[PDB]
């Protein structure tokens, strides 16, 4: 009809996007030396959860984060000495995200339910209750200490007000439910990936999406930011992770092995970008090299699977949170 | 070097709690309520009695239930309950797409889910007198929407034996989806409910407790 | 004969040891083990992994060389290590039984029941009792027989008898096996009559469209401890009853049968897939 | 197709169409270069001592 009357754009920004590369990634990082096999052991683990874990965050300090689980409770940790701080009970049992504030004086968490809560952990009690979404919260940001960045199961995302607790700018454009989402850290433009296999690129300023890519084939359940900026990694469930580009529009590489078959719930880069790390359905995590390709170690040790993972800021140490209601420290 | 002290006292002070909350956590048992829509949930629940949370306490026993639609990706986290009610509309078959192929369709993709290998489902057929009804009053035949009814004869324990036929054949079609692929991981629990009963609350009572005691028996390898 | 003797004993002494190792470091090592249930099984590990290392070699060196080179003390030492492992041998079996009989027959009171705080009280008291009936009763010379020949025995400190008297024969016995026989048996026929049941209840529900496993768990539970146990608790009454009945040959090899039941434990209680994929991990 | 939905679409793949590309290997060059500038400030590839390892 009218609709397939355009239909050929498409083929014609294939072209393009085919024209433009002049080079694999690969060829041109071919001469660099490995990194080799590393080796990370456990250095503590945390108790106390009384049901399967579903997401965390590190703290801005380095020190303390927090974590959220099908039992109703948020506990935020000392990684230190291995010692609880708060536990806050939930109204709702089923939760699937949780932030903590760049400021370090707010913790968010959302769920099943069609609510974003926010507390107030110096005063803890509920302080705002924000509402206006039809689907499941799937994550959400503090993009400051005052406005707040959420993605739902509605297809859509939206920028809330918090001192006001109404939306703000309101993101559409996907068909498949949108399931995580990350910031630049310039916090002017941020990434998400939808369950329609396609990644698009969301400007906060401006409201209007700018780029989209559609590499992958099935669902994606998880998605990172290059820390230069200029790139972004993501994990679908057909055990492939992809690094695209912003600038180049199209993706530079492909990690994958014939070896797993199992999908993949979490993807996290370090400080240097060099390392990217993976969890899986196969009660494990992989580490791989962001440029060759090769596997550089694998992280055993969880009796369930892994459902979350994080790097400090000054990537001091990498956590990692499972099903087993237990949460690791590696170094 | 003093805030190690009050550290430990807010460490412990936490601990008991959890301590406590584990308790009350591990004695109830939650049901998660599944039904298609003009089924009949909402009369189910009110007589039991974006998302809703029910309390009932049978013979010192606490439950708690919930009810919640196309790719379903929120059931993941529903693996550990301990079982699924369905209700599904069993004099609905020509309010058309049939409304009950879309039935079987639904509860064949919720039997194979991955997920949910080791979780038992409990069927409610709903709206029994409409049922017989169309089928006592002509003008309607199981045969002209579902053609397998023709060369399908009662196996039985009657409560009229066309309605009979009637009402074993929808239960018989669900039955050999159950036992397809069961593996004995999971069974399914058939009912025959109505608008106006009693003691529906008891019915689930005993499929949990049979539940219950069928998964303790597998587990010693005696059954 | 003497040679060949020697070395399957030897055999025997390490398959006892090896089993009973291997159990308790899988179940400290891994902590999706720490079971309520795996409680009651890690002390009778560690019932028999005592037994097997202390009373098995000294009898073997007793049954060699036909002459205790030892002093009294370590004779009584030894005798009442005998009683106090074979008594608590039998009364974790009991326990694991009636914890089982709880679990299936009241699932909805299964949780509230047992905690880990109620398991550890349990085993205490039953080491306790078991400790009671073989120390105090045998570091006291209150179970030491009248007749000629056995205070002649115990004059000489190079040979090691055993001789009692009625009462004590009688008590022990009553103690360690026949008490704790009836609950089993109580038990495990309401858990048959339970699998029975929801056997029924399966077949009539679902029957068209698709007691075995029951009675050859139950069969093999019941078989082994029976026959490991029972002659020996029968013969130990009948040679007090009548004195010229029973020759000391017989008693010692009905006895030693008894010593073997150690070693089949880990194969009847730890055949559960987790405890297979526990033992692949490590030892390959 | 004459939905406006799928209207929509056909305007919104133009907006993406008219941007400005570079070649890959720019890209390539930079990302290499930044992990190799920033590549002796990190631990999980460079194991630091245990003395300022803060988990030990
Ligand atoms: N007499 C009788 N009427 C029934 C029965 N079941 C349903 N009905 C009729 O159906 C109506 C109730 O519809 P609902 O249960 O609200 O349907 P629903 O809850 O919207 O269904 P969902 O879309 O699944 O939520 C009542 O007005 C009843 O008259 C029954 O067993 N007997
Ligand atoms: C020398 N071996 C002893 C002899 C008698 C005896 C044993 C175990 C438990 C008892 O209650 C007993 O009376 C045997 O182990």
């Amino acid at each position: 009809q009218l609709r397939q009357e355009a239909e050929q754009l498409k083929n014609q920004i294939r072209d393009a996007r085919k024209a433009c590369a002049d080079a694999t990634l690969s060829q041109i990082t071919n001469n660099i030396d490995p990194v080799g096999r590393i080796q990370m052991r456990t250095r503590r683990t945390l108790r106390g959860h009384l049901a399967k874990i579903y997401a965390m965050h590190w703290g801005t300090d380095s020190r303390l984060l927090v974590s959220a689980s099908q039992d109703g409770k948020l506990i935020i940790w000392d990684s230190y000495t291995t010692n609880k701080v708060h536990a806050i009970p939930l109204r709702s049992s089923w939760v699937m995200t949780c932030a903590y504030a760049p400021s370090g004086n707010y913790v968010a968490c959302g769920g099943l339910d069609n609510i974003c809560s926010i507390y107030n952990l110096k005063t803890v009690r509920v302080s705002r209750e924000l509402a206006g979404h039809t689907g499941y919260l799937s994550c959400c940001r503090f993009l400051d200490d005052n406005q707040i960045v959420t993605s739902s199961g509605d297809t859509t995302c939206a920028l809330w007000d918090i001192e006001t607790g109404q939306q703000t700018t309101t993101f559409t454009g996907h068909t498949g439910d949108v399931m995580s989402l990350s910031l630049a850290p310039d916090t002017r433009l941020f990434v998400s990936g939808a369950c329609d296999a396609s990644a698009k690129l969301w400007d906060v300023r401006e409201g209007m999406c700018r780029q989209t890519f559609t590499g992958h084939e099935s669902d994606i359940n998880a998605i990172c930011f290059f820390p230069n900026g200029n790139a972004f990694a993501t994990g679908s469930d057909d055990a492939t992770c992809r690094l695209f580009d912003l600038r180049a529009d199209q993706e530079l590489m492909t990690y994958s092995h014939d070896n797993i078959i199992c999908g993949i719930t979490s993807v996290s880069f370090s400080k240097s970008g060099r390392l990217l790390l993976a969890g899986y359905d196969d009660f494990n995590c992989n580490v791989w090299d962001a440029l060759k390709a090769d596997r550089a170690g694998v992280l055993a040790g969880h009796d369930n699977r892994v459902s979350c993972l994080g790097v400090t800021d000054d990537g001091m140490a990498v956590a990692t949170g499972s099903w087993d209601s237990f949460l690791k420290i590696w170094n | 070097r003093n805030e190690e002290k009050a550290q430990r006292e807010a460490n412990k002070k936490i601990e008991k709690q959890l301590q406590k909350d584990k308790q009350v956590y591990r004695a109830t048992h939650r049901l998660l309520l599944l039904g298609a829509g003009e089924s009949g949930k909402s009369t189910i629940v009110k007589q039991m009695r974006g998302i809703f949370e029910t309390k009932f306490q049978v013979d010192k026993v606490n439950f708690h239930m919930f009810d919640v639609d196309e790719r379903r990706k929120w059931i993941q986290c529903f693996n550990d309950v301990t079982a699924i009610i369905f209700v599904v509309a069993s004099s609905s078959y020509n309010m058309v797409t049939n409304r009950l192929q879309e039935a079987l369709n639904l509860f064949k993709s919720i039997w194979n889910n991955r997920w949910l290998r080791t979780i038992s489902v409990i069927l409610f057929l709903n709206k029994q007198d409409l049922l017989a009804e169309k089928v006592l009053a002509g003008k309607s035949k199981i045969e002209d929407y579902f053609p397998e009814f023709a060369r399908y004869t009662t196996p039985a324990t009657p409560e009229d034996p066309r309605v009979t036929r009637a009402k074993y054949f929808i239960r018989d079609e669900f039955l050999r989806i159950s036992t397809a692929s069961g593996d004995g991981r999971h069974y399914c629990y058939p009912h025959f409910t109505c608008a106006v009963d009693t003691e529906n609350i008891r019915r689930v009572f005993n499929d949990c407790r049979d539940i219950i005691q069928r998964m303790h028996l597998r587990q010693y390898e005696l059954l | 004969w003497v040679v060949g003797m020697g070395i399957v004993m030897s055999l025997i002494v390490l398959a006892i040891v090896f089993g009973n190792v291997l159990v308790i470091t899988a179940i400290a090592k891994f902590e999706r083990l720490q079971t309520v249930t795996n409680y009651f099984i890690t002390s009778l590990a560690c019932a028999d992994l005592v037994m097997g290392l202390a009373v098995v070699p000294f009898g073997a060196a007793h049954i060699l060389t036909k002459t205790w080179t030892f002093g009294n003390f370590w004779c009584e030492f030894w005798t009442s290590i005998d009683v106090l492992c074979v008594t608590a041998s039998i009364e974790t079996l009991c326990v694991i039984a009636v914890d089982r009989y709880f679990a299936i027959t009241s699932p909805f009171k299964y949780q509230s029941l047992l905690t880990k705080n109620k398991a550890r009280v349990i085993i205490l008291m039953v080491w306790i009792v078991s400790g009671l009936t073989s120390f105090l009763p045998i570091q006291m010379h209150w179970y030491r027989a009248t007749h000629q020949e056995a205070i002649n025995c115990y004059a000489e400190e190079t040979c090691c008898d055993f001789f009692t008297n009625q009462a004590y024969a009688i008590a022990s016995s009553i103690v360690s096996f026949y008490v704790p026989l009836v609950i089993m048996v109580f038990v495990y026929s309401r858990v048959f009559q339970e699998a029975k049941r929801q056997l029924q209840k399966i077949d009539k529900s679902e029957g068209r469209f698709h007691e075995h496993k029951a009675l050859k768990t139950l069969g093999i539970i019941m078989g082994t401890f029976t026959l490991c146990w029972l002659p020996f608790f029968i013969v130990n009454i009948v040679h007090v009853i009548q004195d010229n009945l029973i020759r000391k040959e017989v008693y010692i090899l009905l006895n030693w049968i008894g010593y073997v039941n150690s070693g089949f434990n880990p194969l009847i209680y730890c055949r559960s897939p987790d405890f297979r994929i526990a033992f692949q991990e490590l030892l390959c | 197709a004459s939905i406006a939905q799928a209207r929509k679409l056909v305007e919104q793949l133009k907006m993406e169409a008219n941007i400005d590309r570079i070649k890959v290997s720019k890209a390539a060059a930079d990302l290499m270069a930044y992990c190799e500038a920033h590549a002796k400030e990190d631990p999980l590839l460079t194991p630091v001592p245990a003395s300022e390892n803060p988990f030990r």
